[PDB]
């Protein structure tokens, strides 16, 4: 779980 | 030392005898890395990613300094859109989440009771988000439509401006964005009202 929101 | 959020948490890291620049990213369990090469032993991995699993590869054990501090762990290489530091190595340099402006460890997922339709839901904290985006709900008011990337793509969502949220008993307003994803997502947009801070 790599969140991450650009 | 205090790393607020207003801006993206970026820093310089070594990495094999590499300076790159990194996001401190709560929202990350680990640590991944666009395209390098590294010295070590790696094992194929698969993880995340909008619309299906992005596959990495593993390097167990490498040496990492962060801040001025070394941490010695796991890094994942492959197709991110930016360098991401995860908790695996942000424990290492011993970063907590705090009310700078409540200790909340980073062992785990920072997740938090958040209410927002006047209702309640569990979001995570993540610095390396800038907006908040929020599982598929309905939200009285106007919203256009945007799109938003991570690892893996982009996602189309619904932009909602001035809307209240509570976090941990502080109130936030601003923008949230509505759309399908496995979990909700406190951004910087929202940390930053409530006074939120990197702190090691």
């Amino acid at each position: 779980e790599t969140f991450y929101v650009d | 030392p205090q790393i607020t959020l207003w801006k993206r948490p970026l820093v310089t890291i070594r990495i094999g005898g590499q300076l790159k620049e990194a996001l401190l990213n709560t929202g990350s369990d680990f640590t991944v890395l666009e395209e390098m090469n590294l010295p070590g032993k790696w094992k194929p991995k698969m993880i995340r990613g909008i619309g299906g699993f992005i596959k990495v590869r593993q390097y167990d054990q490498i040496p990492v300094e962060i801040l001025g501090h070394k941490a010695i762990g796991t890094v994942l290489v492959g197709p991110t859109p930016v360098n991401i530091i995860g908790r695996n190595l942000l424990t290492q340099i011993g970063m907590t989440l705090n009310f700078g402006g409540p200790q909340i460890t980073l062992w785990k997922r920072p997740l938090v009771t958040i209410r927002i339709g006047g209702q309640l839901k569990e979001a995570l904290l993540n610095t390396g988000s800038d907006d908040t985006v929020l599982e598929e709900m309905n939200l009285p008011g106007k919203w256009k439509p945007k799109m938003i990337g991570g690892i893996g793509g982009f996602i189309k969502v619904r932009q909602y401006d001035q809307i209240p949220v509570e976090i941990l008993g502080h109130k936030a307003i601003g923008t949230v964005l509505v759309g399908p994803t496995p979990v909700n997502i406190i951004g910087r947009n929202l940390l930053t009202q409530i006074g939120m801070t990197l702190n090691f």
